[PDB]
RNA sequence: AUGUAUAAAAAUAGAGGUAGGCUACUCUCCUGUAUCGUAGAAGAUGGGCGAUGGUUGAUGAAACGGAAGUGUUUUAUUGACUUGUCCAUGAAAUUCCAUGAAUCCAUUGCAUACGACUUUA
RNA sequence: GCGAAACCACAGCCUGGGGAACGGGCCAGGCAA
RNA sequence: CUGCCGAAGUUUCCGGAUAGCAGAAACUCAGAUCAGUUUUAUGUGUAAAAUGAGAGUUUCUAGUGGGCCAUUUUUGGUAAGCAGAACUGGCGAUGCGGGAUGAACCGAACGUGAGGUUAAGGUGCCGGAAUGUACGCUCAUCAGAAAGGUGUUAGUUCAUAUGAACUAGCCCUGGGCGCUUAAGCGUACUACCCAUACCUCACCGUCUGGGUUAGCUUUGAGAAGCUCAGACGAGUAGGCAGGCGUGGAGGUUUGUGACGAAGCCUUGGGCGUGAGCCUGGGUCGAACAGCCUCUAGUGCAGAUCUUGGUGGAAGUAGC
RNA sequence: CUCUGAACCUGUGGUAGGUCAGCAUCAGUUUUCGGGGGCGGAAAAAGAAUAAGGGAAGGUGGCUGUUUAUAGCCCUUGUUGUAAUACGUCCACUGGGGACUGAGGACUGCGGCUUGCCAAGGAUGCUGACAUAAUGGU
């Protein structure tokens, strides 16, 4: 629902291995990891959720897999790379998105 | 303000309450008879749609005196078993054919309370249908008026 | 089956705004042309039996619990199986002596206290 | 809406009138119901015959034959007024029968401000000869000099930028 | 300052009423390019908000916000009707409403 | 499409209809402001309109506009006094308004409403002979005002047809022509 | 606030432009859904290439602009930027929406319901 | 300096129409500082 | 304080007894009778089919026991209006949408709410809704929302392309702003706006019809309980019912209270449709309350009410 | 011997109480765009197509007059056909958009799919944020 269907030319994803992508890996880390009734005061017991890196390594393989796809097709890189915007007088309805 | 010989007649009809609707046996005395509530009701030919329609979205019984819709087909039988009339189906045969136990199919289902019309009626209403209004005679025309108010 | 009001504002008596020796409580106007009694538009409202809430719902605090009023601290014991819908309200005068025994004794009961910090004081 | 219903009807037979004459007449009604209703009231006019003595056997709608073709009809019509007794005829240019009656209703219903029920169809004739047709306007109308600019042009989009050309 | 504006501006006309009697829960709004019902049909559903400014530093910010959502067309000029979470003040008519594009039906 | 500040040019316009669509977008919170008032055209002959008058007191088309406008708004409601304020009508077109776009209202038009042959009254030529008394001085500027603009308009025009020859002769135009550009 | 963007006059029942020597021309209109601007971690780091132009900021004022000119250009130089054509990194687990004069005062009669007024001081 | 009584639903621009007075309250109006 | 029922508003004889309306009880029946009903048919009445509703009695007892308006009907009128009787409804006991506003006009008759759609009336602005579409007519130099016209518009008819006589519409003469091939009128067809109305659902209550015990581990026997279904909801006079509150009285809570009773104020929090209630804080300082019954000098906004207090008037009349 | 989920270490084991927004699959009430079809109408009328004839026109060619020419039209048949469209009506045909509701609280019943399962005798899932402020009241 948040999110706008582009009729810009279809990207082959088929490479990218998809299936490992499921709810569990998008899963919020749970809340967990009790800590012992005194480091609770002072605060020094807080950690970091830093994105790990097989994350990245996940999206760098899928970068590996879908940047080579999107450079073929002219100018697909530049328009990722644009932000989208309304100028004056932007009807959505007209010009379909 | 409705004249009293009007009221008298129209409560005889059961239509108590304004956008109600009821089925009527056509005959010789009818068209005599609701001469005087002519400006007051509106009426018409329906087709087996309506007449479908009309009892299963807002067919409701009478059993011990209490509105039950029916939805199911073991109320008609209960109180229409000695007529022959089981299900929703016969209910309708015995309605759009008027068989002979149509006197008792017709009290069987309570006055259907419509709404009103999508789109409304005409700019007036209170007129003949002929006039231009929506009151007395409008033979098939009720068919359109009905799937307004389902 | 939720704690929900037909109506949150109080009536108050017609004119009571304007005079002090008419007193806010609603009577109901006999006047023979009164218009306010006549439901005219721009009045106020009246109560109706149409304003009654729902019969699962009355008495109920908005937090779902029913208030009970427990004098002394064997009324406290009783609400120890309804403790799911009943609320040990304090009596207004009792001391703050056996307003503790009525405190503690309903935490280990487990049920809950609406003035359980009326009088007293912690200390730790 | 107006459509052209042909309404057929006849008396009751009975013992005395075994075989009742058939009657049929055209006439413009904007469903049939109003059809069979305005038959009835001009039978009672002419002959005088009640709804119960007799009924309708059939009504049907009839299409203009020609409705690509450009066509000039006159009606005969008679007309209540003030003094409850007028008499008219007119003529227009026009591809439909009923458009040509739909059209005199609102000329009607504008000139002399004519109510559907005083409004009685007496005749409707198909204009051909050029000779036949007699008003000016419509003699304008025929010869084959018609040329002249589109009257009435004028032509929400609010607050338009530029001042509207309104030429060729 | 070209760009942001994902959403399509609106102004708040007025509340639902007849020609005495107001009934404060819907309000009329006009967005702009909507011109029919018919037109006004794309815009049923979306999120609609009232944003405005306050004195008090809330959160560290200075933004209140109102949120509703489009519910139906309200005559053949394109306007529509909205609910708020809290009925928007009388006070606010011929103001801007800001029409985001979610939820997309597109 | 509606703007903060709008400029609405009255020359050629009809005064009811001009007055109903600023009430409307002065109810909707916009400013509005009016030049060159003396030009509003209202049907009917020249002497009805003075008969009107003389039964009728501000002189100023761009004040009398406003009355038109204040009766056609609810002015005892404090949200109308409001409204008002935002609507400036001013005579002419002055130096802060002359240099901005003055868009017209196609309901109001005259050759848009009025048949050929209609009878009508200029505000400016009705409120000469009733208390006005600036016609000549408020011409004046109009001449220097449009003959100023004349030429800035053959500058803006000459400079038009310049990048316009620029443009045809850019090969990058008709590269992508396909998109109606 | 969210591009807080935009200047002819004038006919409209003919206008405008375009070109020729007011007389013969031609072309466009039939709106703005137009035009300009809108590409980058709010638009990063650098490498370039390419313009070697453009975009502007900063100040140094020149003219124009009486009306309400307070803004339009002209620029002079400098500071950057430049996605104009391109690259390489970079930007994220918030891991689904919520964001100093004057008055009183004194003088003063030129006044005078009373102030005011009236010069002087 | 010493000091009342009467009175008091509440008020106080009109213009008109508002059918029963309506102006002192209602709607159209202007006014309203 | 709330809930239910709720007239009559007048015949008829004669201050009344009747009646009638509304109830309250007792009866007998729905396989029995009915109907401000309609037909059929016999001679408008009468008698015998449909449409509906269960229908009929007896007893005893509150209130009314006026009108206004409108419709109509007539008779006369009588300057002219009109008047006089009637006739039947509506208001009166009744709010809401519309009619600029306005008690009689158009809609629709009322528990608290959510959504939906409408009636009457409306869509230029104030004003919610098309500055809708099609077609004409209106030019007023007072529009608009008896007649005359060197007044037009459409024209008709008759005379020989022109006139005359005419046909009719409209103008001229005799809610605001504004509107003018309308935002005026007239017709037609689309679309839209909204009522305490209509539909669907929730909830409160009322009435009606049920169900429920060898009380079955569904446990839901305060049988005065629990549960199920449907319709309904204006209200004066008046009738019926259930409750809230005050002082005191017998019983009771093995009740509360100097660790603060009663009271009082307070934009603290709650509960109840409501009468009312419970509680927090501040003052306060010696008593008080819930429950079942008993009981009465028991509930206030009025009485030119009694008593006390206190203002404006007023620093006024003034001394 | 069991028990005390008994106290502590041991677990960093497993599930996590209200308020408010989000989407989803459903249900009731709806409002709004569609698509695909059946039957009926002069089996639309037309029209195109379609072999002619005749006719006149506001007359093409010839020359105002004229008759298909160096434009053709109209009418009449003929004409494919069971044309198609439109209108009216039906579908127990189907595909989307949006809003408001969740009353009830084991089990029954009535149906369909095939004991189980389901949109069938009324709402359940996935999630979040806030809470240590949001939602709220005066």
């Amino acid at each position: 629902r948040y999110v706008i269907a582009t009729s810009a030319p279809k990207i082959d994803v088929s490479g990218v291995s998809v299936e490992k992508f499921t709810k569990a890996y998008f899963a919020k880390q749970k809340r967990s990891g009790p800590v012992k009734k005194d480091e609770a005061f002072f605060a020094e017991n807080a950690p970091k959720n830093a994105l790990p890196a097989e994350r990245i390594a996940d999206q760098k393989a899928v970068d590996a897999k879908l940047l080579p796809a999107i450079k073929a097709i002219p100018n697909m890189k530049e328009y990722l790379a644009a932000s989208f915007a309304l100028s004056n007088g932007d009807r959505p309805h007209l010009m379909k998105f | 303000n409705i004249p009293p010989k009007a009221r008298k007649i129209m409560q005889l009809l059961r239509l108590l309450q304004i956008n109600n609707g009821i089925f009527v046996k056509f005959n010789k005395a009818i068209k005599e008879m609701l001469q005087v509530v002519e400006p007051y009701v509106t009426y018409g030919i329906p087709n087996h749609k309506t007449v479908r329609e009309l009892i299963y979205k807002r067919g409701f019984g009478k059993v011990n005196k209490q509105r039950i819709p029916l939805s199911d087909n073991a109320i008609i039988e209960a109180a229409l078993g000695k007529y022959s009339i089981l299900s929703v189906e016969d209910l309708i045969h015995e309605i759009y054919t008027v068989g002979p136990n149509f006197k008792q199919a017709a009290n069987f289902l309570w006055p259907f309370k419509l709404s009103s019309p999508l789109g409304g009626w005409r700019e007036r209403k209170f007129k003949h249908f002929i006039e231009g209004g929506d009151a007395g005679k409008r033979d098939e025309h009720i068919n359109g008026l009905v799937q307004k108010m389902l | 089956v939720n704690i929900i009001k037909k109506r949150t504002k109080p009536f108050k008596r017609h004119q009571s705004d304007r005079f002090k020796r008419v007193g806010e409580s609603w009577r109901k106007p006999r006047g023979i042309d009164s218009c306010v009694r006549r439901r005219f538009r721009g009045t106020i409202s009246m109560p109706k039996i149409g304003y009654g809430n729902n019969k699962k719902t009355r008495y109920c605090m908005p937090n779902g619990l029913k208030a009970f009023l427990v004098r002394n601290v064997s009324d406290v014991e009783l609400l120890l199986m309804h403790n799911k819908t009943y609320a040990a309200e304090i009596a207004g005068n009792v001391s703050a002596r056996k307003r503790v025994e009525i405190v503690e004794k309903a935490r280990a009961l487990g049920v809950k206290v609406t003035n359980a910090g009326a009088k007293v004081r912690s200390q730790e | 809406a107006l459509k052209e219903y042909q309404v057929v009807g006849r008396k009751v037979p009975t013992e005395h009138e075994p075989v009742p004459k058939l009657f049929r007449m055209r006439l413009f009604a904007p469903n049939e119901s109003v059809a069979k209703s305005r038959y009835w009231y001009f039978l009672k006019m002419i002959n005088k015959v009640k709804k119960a003595t007799g009924e309708i056997v059939a009504i049907n709608e009839i299409s203009e034959p020609k409705p690509l073709k450009a066509k000039v009809f006159g009606i005969w019509i008679r007309y209540d007024s003030r003094s409850g007794t007028h008499n008219m005829y007119k003529e227009f240019r026009d591809t439909t029968r009923v458009g040509a009656v739909e059209a005199m209703y609102a000329d009607m219903a504008a000139r002399h401000r004519a109510r559907f029920r005083s409004i009685r169809i007496l005749k409707v004739v198909e204009v051909e000869k050029k000779e036949d047709v007699r008003r000016n306007y419509v003699k304008q109308l025929l010869n084959p000099h018609l040329k002249f600019p589109l009257p009435h042009r004028r032509t929400k989009k609010v607050f338009a930028p530029h001042r509207p050309s309104t030429f060729y | 300052a070209q760009g942001h504006r994902l959403y399509v501006k609106a102004k708040h006309l007025s509340f639902q009423r007849s020609k005495h009697v107001i009934h404060p829960g819907t309000s009329i709004v006009k967005i702009e390019g909507c011109d029919s019902k018919e037109e006004a049909q794309f815009y049923l559903g979306k999120r609609v908000c009232y944003v405005y400014k306050s004195s008090k530093a809330v959160r560290g910010s200075k933004i209140r916000v109102i949120w509703g959502t489009i519910a139906r067309p309200h005559g053949n000029s394109g306007a529509v009707r909205a609910r708020f979470v809290h009925n928007l003040p009388a006070k606010t008519f011929g103001s801007s409403l800001r029409v985001m594009l979610y939820p997309s039906n597109i | 499409e509606f703007q903060k500040v709008v400029v609405i040019d009255a020359k050629g316009h009809l005064l009811g209809r001009l007055a109903s669509v600023v009430a409307k977008q002065l109810l909707g919170g916009q400013k509005v402001v009016v030049v060159r008032c003396e030009e509003l055209n209202i049907s009917g002959h020249f002497f009805r309109n003075k008969l009107k008058y003389l039964a009728y007191h501000f002189r100023a088309p761009s004040r009398i506009f406003q009355k038109a406008v204040r009766g056609m708004l609810p002015h005892k409601t404090a949200r109308g006094q409001a409204a008002l304020e935002h609507l400036q009508a001013v005579e002419g077109i002055p130096p802060p308004f002359d240099k901005q776009k003055r868009v017209v209202v196609p309901a109001a038009l005259r050759v848009l409403r009025l048949k050929p042959g209609r009878k009508y009254c200029t505000v400016g030529r009705l409120s000469s002979e009733v208390g006005w008394k600036y016609n000549d001085i408020v011409a004046k500027l109009e001449e220097r005002r449009k003959v100023k603009s004349a030429a800035f308009y053959q500058a803006k025009l000459a400079k038009q047809k310049k990048i316009a020859s620029a443009k045809e002769a850019s090969p990058v135009n008709q590269k992508l022509s396909q998109f109606g550009y």
